[PDB]
């Protein structure tokens, strides 16, 4: 059984493949959408009420 | 009547400490019980030992916690109120305060 | 939650009386201090229950539920006893 | 008329009271718990409404009707009140057995009175 | 009474409820801009300051807001009814505090909140509270993707030593 | 209709219900006489926790009123 | 309701963390029950500011 040494990706599943940055949504170092600015430019009570209610007499 | 009374004070901020306990033993001294004043106990330096990283993984920095604990008796001989004046004054930063019947 | 209604009475008087309980989030302690009624995870649920009809908000930290009783709260709470309304909560005081 | 009669559910609702069902209400009957019994007419298997007046008269005595029920249930206390005219699903009812009714001033009275001394 | 647990441990317990009370009091009294607590254990009362810049908010009216705070701290440690008691108090000279600057970002942020304005002002807010320096950084991936940094330094700031 | 890493659905079949409570209109053991008065099928438990009109259960020579949760079956015979 | 039993009060579960409730980081020691990850944050106000 071989296995080995070379790049051995653990998953990982990344060794040298990783600047070279997936999602295509920005890329990685910044920018542009709008961005961090521009340079450029009677009344008692809740325990008694239970006492006065218990006048039951049963 | 003369009751002997020991009081007890455990806080941790040394120059606090230090004012807390010679405004009782000058108070004391100045209206003569004779005191036998501050008894200055060893700190006790309690030690916990972590590592650095939560999540382990990097070449071994511990940081570690110490806390010092600072205990100091005054011994009293005096009753009804000269007891409970001088120990409800010096009150207020971090002490805590025990009175003991002797 | 699927609780015994003298326990869900427990839990609203004892809950507005204070206004205020605190559990510890571990389910089934059995009975947690203060209410002894009441298994804490029905108390948990319960007071969960009354929280989205708020009525009650909860600040969580630490996973400890604090529960504060709003002022709309106290209103249903009070006709859920039913006990007349001029009821004060712990509004009163002392300083 | 008969707005007497839904006080008293009132007053017994927060004493709690209010029951809520036959089972238990058949078991404040027949070992004196009852003073009150509200049976209504208009139901399917009057088998059961047989039974209504075969639990009443005992030793302890309790008997009223009232019609076409969803309207009585209203009266118990079931509802968590959206508009001001009590909109609800308005649960049914059709029983409610009075037991403890704390309280007695005038409603508990003038019902109690009138049904032992029919006019 | 909570008799005789170890004098190492009783002060360090009563460290686990100073420390506690302040974790507790950031989220609740957030809106508040709430900077500390104090504890301090008396016979008979347990007395806990909170230093909070908009103590009015605290206190709410009639006492209300004050009263609820109490009340959490009672029954979660499980205080008696008046065994403690907490008192509402102002942080000396507001601006210089970084915790009240620190709540006034998050309040401005939500808002929305444009950069220039917030993280140079809120540096020249408490410059000019006379204070020696301020750092305020954002790592924060504001609108794209990755995650930036940017300090905003105006100061004599050591950083280091003791 | 999903996916997981490790596993979807084992199923060895059989789905556990749970419980209908019956349906039955009900308490229609009692006897109405002619004129008039009432005679109860059923006996109801004297013990002492129960309004009791409990209607203690019809099973063979065992009865219970299932109010007291289980608690309390006389059948036929008390101890002594 | 049982089975919903078996005595816990032994062995880490369950002795759990007072600020997060996770299990296995418990730093039990000055009665603290911490956890070693909320320990180094709640350092300060329980004094801890280690000197050395």
């Amino acid at each position: 059984y071989g296995n080995k040494e070379s790049n051995g990706e653990f998953g990982n599943e990344l060794p040298q493949r990783q600047f070279n940055n997936r999602d295509n949504r920005g890329p990685p170092r910044v920018r542009t959408g709008e961005k961090f600015g521009k340079r450029e430019f009677k009344e008692e009570p809740k325990e008694m009420t239970l006492d006065e209610w218990k006048a039951i007499q049963n | 009547s003369v009751h002997r009374i020991r009081i007890t004070l455990t806080s941790r901020n040394v120059r606090s400490l230090e004012n807390v306990c010679r405004d009782l033993i000058n108070g004391a001294k100045n209206q003569n019980l004779r005191v036998k004043g501050p008894v200055r106990m060893p700190t006790k330096t309690l030690r916990i030992t972590t590592r650095k990283t939560p999540c382990g993984e990097g070449s071994k920095t511990w940081d570690r916690f110490q806390m010092r604990i600072h205990k100091r008796i005054i011994d009293l001989h005096s009753p009804s109120e000269i007891v409970k004046k001088i120990t409800s004054i010096n009150i207020e930063p971090g002490v805590e305060v025990e009175v003991t019947i002797a | 939650m699927f609780i015994p209604k003298a326990n869900r009475v427990a839990i609203y008087e004892y809950l507005f009386k204070e206004g205020v309980l605190v559990a510890k989030k571990d389910s089934p302690i059995q009975k947690h201090s203060e209410l002894d009624k009441i298994p804490n995870l029905q108390v948990i649920k319960v007071m969960q229950s009354l929280n989205s009809r708020g009525w009650v908000k909860e600040q969580f930290a630490w996973r400890h539920f604090y529960w504060l009783l709003t002022n709309e709260g106290i209103e249903e709470l009070r006709r859920y006893l039913h006990l007349p309304p001029e009821i004060v909560p712990s509004t009163l005081t002392q300083t | 008329i008969n707005t007497a009669l839904q006080e008293v559910l009132k007053k017994s609702l927060i004493a709690d009271g209010l029951v809520h069902g036959i089972h238990q209400a058949c078991k404040a009957l027949d070992k004196r718990q009852a003073v009150l019994c509200i049976l209504a007419e208009s139901f399917d298997e009057p088998n059961y409404k047989k039974l209504v007046t075969a639990l009443c008269n005992e030793h302890q005595i309790p008997l009223i009707r009232v019609d076409s029920h969803k309207k009585l249930g209203e009266w118990s206390g079931l509802c968590k009140i959206d508009k001001e005219g009590k909109p609800r699903k308005v649960c049914g009812c059709s029983v409610v057995v009075i037991k403890d009714f704390g309280e007695e001033t005038p409603a508990l009275d003038v019902v109690k009175d009138h049904l032992r001394q029919n006019s | 009474a909570n008799l005789p647990i170890s004098k190492k441990r009783k002060f360090v317990s009563d460290g686990i409820f100073k420390a506690e009370l302040n974790e507790f009091l950031t989220r609740e009294l957030a809106e508040d801009g709430y900077s500390g607590v104090e504890v301090r254990v008396t016979p008979s009362r347990t007395e806990i300051i909170i230093m909070a810049t908009k103590t009015q908010q605290v206190l709410g009216e009639k006492g209300r807001r004050i009263r609820e705070l109490t009340a959490m701290v009672q029954k979660r440690f499980n205080f008696e009814t008046g065994r403690i008691e907490l008192y509402a108090e102002k942080v000396a000279a507001r601006g210089l505090c970084a915790i009240a600057q620190a709540e006034s970002l998050r309040y401005k942020l939500t808002g929305g909140l444009a950069v220039r304005r917030a993280c140079y002002g809120v540096l020249r807010y408490i410059m000019e509270s006379g204070a020696k320096g301020c750092e305020v950084v954002v790592s924060g991936k504001l609108r794209g993707q990755r995650a930036k940094s940017m300090k905003f330094v105006d100061g004599l700031m050591i950083h280091s030593g003791d | 209709a999903k996916k997981r890493k490790k596993k979807n659905y084992s199923t060895p079949k059989k789905i556990k219900h749970k419980r209908k409570k019956v349906k039955l209109a009900v308490l229609k053991y009692y006897k109405v006489d002619e004129n008039g008065k009432i005679h109860r099928l059923r006996r109801e438990c004297p013990g002492e926790n129960c309004g009791a009109g409990v209607f203690m259960a019809a099973h063979e020579d065992r009865h219970y009123c299932g109010k007291c949760n289980l608690t309390f079956v006389f059948s036929k015979p008390e101890e002594k | 309701t049982l089975w919903y039993s078996h005595p816990r009060k032994y062995g880490q579960g369950s002795r759990c963390c007072r600020a997060c409730s996770n299990r296995h980081g418990l730093i039990r020691k000055y009665g603290l029950n911490i956890c070693r990850q909320c320990f180094r944050e709640y350092a300060n106000d329980i004094g801890f500011k280690k000197l050395d």
